[PDB]
């Protein structure tokens, strides 16, 4: 089976560059020209360029000439994208992919469609720092009840980078629950809030506790959700 | 450019890879022809032999042992400033107009093991490829089928005896990996080599017509971007060219997906488009004035 | 250089009913070479079709590519659970690649007002001299929600984000969080915090608020 397997995701700082890799198996990676994609938060994908392992051949988008190198060892089965200068702008998801099979019946370049995608690498140019989040609680009460069910949560606010994972009560509790995508704040750090409903019966005989999760800085924080001594 | 012996000389083919140090502009593997085309084309482009010339405190070693892998010691060595021409300049999967190897079917590779080195044959008896304006090539369906059997029995011996060998059409993404494709002068072949690959060898019932013709498009060569390294074609409504050339050897590579354990499968092709050069610069190695 | 527009933006069906996808191209494709991709989130995009009408290896046969020039459609005679993505047409080749804007295939379901909750800032967020107030909308259908905080009867404005949740796989619902952030100082000198939503489900818009320090 043809499969793209990419780098990891990326963090960098404005001017900076970065080296994203591409790795083929299950097929010969020399005999297909390969092609890189972007797309940013809330744009179209957008076609940087593609390399030729076979012959080294080369083509770029007008937009990403000047900064763009493509690369790539076969010895390796690898192919490269380094985009350099970077730019807030560059904050995208960057696919490798394949063009199809050329046949005796088609015309040059018939084949260079997308066949098979890499997943995509995550790069993100921000000249923010490693920042773990504020962990605070969402409280139920009056104003988050819904007759039998009440909602409650916590908002993780101020982190860099991305991800945030956020379970509760360990795990114990998974039905109802909400935990929305981050927002990027102009600030430049990410916030996102974790919710779930319960019955308002069971605020006052169930504890609840959000367990929160931030890798990038090595923060985890148990916060106890109580309906705000009122 | 004497030769004499005495002295033993070690080579490997393969960390020396010379083609690695031919990197230059596509621009100036062709020169503007002013042959007097005395139906015409403004300008005409012909393509200079490709052989490498030591630099200044450099010299060229040549092994002159016909039968040599390319790699290990050489006793019969010599000195040249410039390796042979070799022509054509282009050629995707079959070899043309190379060298005949003595008395034996020779096949080298890097390391046969690794699936990505390119297998690269040098045939014994050559096989004539007349080739027209026409849009075809032709070749002995009868001589064809007995350089796979030559072939095909040098692979088993490299790869074990009681392999089948299996030729398959090739696989890749533009014509000019997947066509045998080549030049002939300023003319360019792409020629679909599908009949050539298309047998299977000592399976269990191992121990068509008269002439193989091969379909081939046509292109011919009208200028170039040279820091790009795009050619640039037109058909050739000149008329029709002849091309008549001798097949000497192959590239082949080696499928790593086989499942089959009892088999060996192989494509016209090598893995980079210098291949061809590489055919016939193994015995060569560069080194500093002693 | 070539642009690419589908339509529509949204697609809302349920399994069994025929999808069709448009794709108007501000040039006429004289090389046919159309592509249409499907994209499931976390996932790498897949071909579905290539040449305009070539069905991709693997692809169902519900799905089929036709059109010409300047307009290319693709189509799903049967939806079925697992066609809700992403779609993409795109041109290849010679220079000129170029995608749509995409066309979201969503599950259809009945109208679903949301839950509206709203949740004061933590006393101990105030602390750090800073109040997030968060408003909730939950469970509901279609995701075309609008949601505006007023504090002391006031619009605000560029004082707050939102975040939506992927469709869900079980009820086939949105949630929605718009967080109103402000400084401590900001938000002491007004009481009144009211999240106001509107939605198809609600005959009117809706108001959740509370008292500032008071319940
Ligand atoms: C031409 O090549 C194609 C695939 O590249 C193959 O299917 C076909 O059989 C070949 N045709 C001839 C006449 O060899
Ligand atoms: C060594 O190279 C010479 C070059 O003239 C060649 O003729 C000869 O075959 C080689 N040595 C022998 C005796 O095989
Ligand atoms: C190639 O040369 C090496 C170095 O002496 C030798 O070990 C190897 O057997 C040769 N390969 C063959 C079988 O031609
Ligand atoms: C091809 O071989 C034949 C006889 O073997 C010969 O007459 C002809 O000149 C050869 N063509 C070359 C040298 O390329
Ligand atoms: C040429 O080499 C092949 C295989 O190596 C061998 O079978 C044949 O006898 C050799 N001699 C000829 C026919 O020139
Ligand atoms: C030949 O290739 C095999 C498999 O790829 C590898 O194990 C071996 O080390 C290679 N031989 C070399 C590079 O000496
Ligand atoms: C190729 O042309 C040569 C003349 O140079 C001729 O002897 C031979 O019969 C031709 N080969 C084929 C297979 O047509
Ligand atoms: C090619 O060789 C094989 C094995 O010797 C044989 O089966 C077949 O008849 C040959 N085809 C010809 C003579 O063209
Ligand atoms: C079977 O394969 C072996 C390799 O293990 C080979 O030596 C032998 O010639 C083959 N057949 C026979 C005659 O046993
Ligand atoms: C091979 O050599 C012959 C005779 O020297 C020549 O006519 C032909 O152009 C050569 N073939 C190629 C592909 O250049
Ligand atoms: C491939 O070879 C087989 C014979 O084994 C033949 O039936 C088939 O038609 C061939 N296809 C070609 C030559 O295009
Ligand atoms: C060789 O013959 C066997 C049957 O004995 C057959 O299954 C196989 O396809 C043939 N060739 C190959 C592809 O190994
Ligand atoms: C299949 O190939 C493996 C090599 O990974 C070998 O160990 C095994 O013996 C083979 N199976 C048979 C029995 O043909």
């Amino acid at each position: 089976q043809v499969q793209l397997v990419q780098s990891g995701a990326e963090v960098k700082k404005p001017g900076a560059s970065v080296k994203v890799s591409c790795q083929a198996s299950g097929y010969r990676f020399s005999n297909f020209v390969i092609h890189w994609v972007r797309q940013a938060p809330g744009q179209r994908f957008e076609w940087m360029g593609w390399i030729n392992p076979y012959n080294g051949n080369k083509e770029f988008s007008a937009k990403f000439q000047d900064r763009v190198t493509f690369t790539a060892d076969t010895s390796a089965n690898t192919a490269y994208m380094e985009l350099r200068s970077l730019r807030s702008a560059d904050t995208a998801v960057y696919y490798c992919a394949r063009v199809g099979p050329y046949s005796w019946d088609d015309s040059p370049q018939d084949n260079y469609y997308m066949d098979v995608w890499g997943k995509g690498t995550t790069v993100i140019v921000s000249s923010a720092s490693t920042k773990g989040p504020s962990v605070f609680p969402l409280a139920p009460s009056s104003k988050s009840t819904s007759g039998g069910t009440a909602a409650l949560g916590c908002l993780v606010k101020d982190y860099f980078p991305e991800p945030v994972t956020v379970s509760w009560n360990s795990g114990a509790l998974t039905s109802g629950v909400h935990t929305f995508p981050a927002v990027l704040q102009s600030s430049g750090l990410y916030s996102l809030s974790s919710v779930v409903t319960v019955p308002s019966s069971s605020l006052g005989t169930q504890t609840y506790i959000c367990n929160v999760n931030h890798k990038p800085s090595n923060t985890k924080v148990d916060k106890k959700a109580e309906p705000k001594s009122c | 450019e004497v030769v004499l012996v005495n002295v033993t000389e070690n080579f490997n083919w393969c960390k020396n890879d010379m083609v690695e140090q031919m990197h230059e502009d596509i621009c100036s593997l062709w020169d503007q022809s002013l042959k007097p085309c005395v139906a015409c084309p403004k300008v005409s482009f012909e393509p200079i032999p490709i052989h490498y010339c030591a630099p200044a405190g450099f010299a060229i070693l040549k092994c002159n042992n016909k039968t040599f892998n390319g790699t290990g010691p050489c006793t019969n060595v010599s000195t040249v400033q410039c390796t042979h021409g070799i022509r054509p300049v282009v050629s995707s999967q079959l070899l043309l107009n190379g060298s005949l190897a003595e008395e034996e079917v020779v096949i080298r590779s890097c390391n046969f093991t690794d699936n990505a080195k390119t297998i690269i044959v040098q045939l014994n008896t050559s096989v004539e490829i007349n080739c027209t304006g026409a849009g075809h090539c032709n070749i002995a369906r009868a001589k064809w089928n007995n350089t796979l059997k030559q072939i095909a029995s040098k692979l088993r011996e490299q790869f074990g005896n009681n392999k089948t060998i299996i030729f398959k059409q090739s696989s890749g993404g533009d014509p000019e990996i997947v066509t045998h494709w080549f030049n002939c002068g300023g003319e360019f072949f792409y020629c679909n080599s599908t009949q050539l690959f298309n047998s299977t060898w000592f399976n269990s019932t191992w121990s068509g017509s008269d002439t193989i013709t091969l379909p081939c498009r046509i292109k011919q060569i009208i200028n170039m971007w040279c820091k790009v390294g795009k050619m640039m074609y037109a058909p050739p409504i000149s008329g029709q060219i002849r091309c008549s050339s001798n097949i000497t050897g192959l590239l082949l590579t080696r499928d790593g997906g086989n499942s089959n354990n009892e088999s060996e499968i192989f494509r016209p092709g090598g893995g980079d488009m210098r291949d061809n050069w590489r055919s016939e610069l193994y015995k060569y190695k560069v080194v500093k004035i002693e | 250089e070539i642009v690419l527009t589908q339509s529509p933006g949204t697609l809302s069906l349920s399994p069994g009913e025929r999808a069709t996808f448009s794709c108007r191209s501000s040039h006429s494709i004289r090389s046919r070479r159309v592509a249409w991709y499907q994209h499931k989130p976390g996932q790498a995009p897949r071909l579905v079709i290539h040449g305009v009408s070539n069905r991709a290896s693997g692809i169902s046969d519900r799905f089929s590519g036709s059109g010409s020039g300047t307009d290319f459609t693709l189509t799903i005679t049967r939806v079925e659970p697992e066609d809700f993505a992403l779609y993409y047409c795109q041109v290849y080749g010679a220079s000129s690649y170029t995608f749509g804007q995409g066309t979201k295939l969503e599950r259809k379901r009945t109208v679903a007002a949301p839950s509206v909750f709203i949740f004061p800032p933590s006393d101990e967020q105030l602390k750090s001299g800073t109040a997030s107030v968060v408003c909730l909308l939950n469970n509901f259908y279609p995701r075309e929600a609008k949601v505006q905080w007023k504090v002391d009867n006031a619009l605000q404005s560029g004082n707050s984000q939102e975040s939506v949740t992927e469709q869900d796989s079980k009820d086939s619902t949105y949630s929605l969080s718009s967080t109103l952030t402000l400084s401590k100082a900001d938000y002491e000198k007004h009481k009144v915090y009211a999240c106001e939503v509107t939605h198809q489900g609600l005959r009117s818009p809706v108001t959740k608020s509370f008292n500032r320090g008071e319940c």
